[PDB]
């Protein structure tokens, strides 16, 4: 997992 | 909604690419994760682990690193960092 990836988590 | 961002939080979104003074909450967020990437912030082994301490970022959250799997101290630096 990226971490453009794991950003996508933040909502 | 829209938020104002107080300076050096507004500063961290511009050097990102955003344009103006008030964002939705969305928008925050998207443009704090381009600064990180932007900034190559983010550990190249564990890509949740954000090593800020060297950066303005750090400054503003008062800490040296934080995970994007636990991101309070998000949540913090934006209560006292955003005008609503």
């Amino acid at each position: 997992t990226s971490f453009a990836e794991y950003w996508n988590l933040l909502s | 909604n829209q938020v104002r961002p107080k300076l050096p939080l507004l500063k961290i979104l511009h050097a990102a690419g955003a344009q103006g003074e008030m964002f939705t909450v969305k928008e925050v967020m998207h443009y704090l994760g381009q600064y990180i990437m932007v900034k190559q912030l983010y550990d190249q082994q564990e890509q949740h682990m954000v090593y800020c301490g060297g950066d303005l970022l750090g400054e503003l959250l008062g800490r040296q690193s934080f995970s994007v799997k636990d991101p309070s101290p998000l949540y913090d630096m934006l209560r006292k960092n955003l005008v609503t």
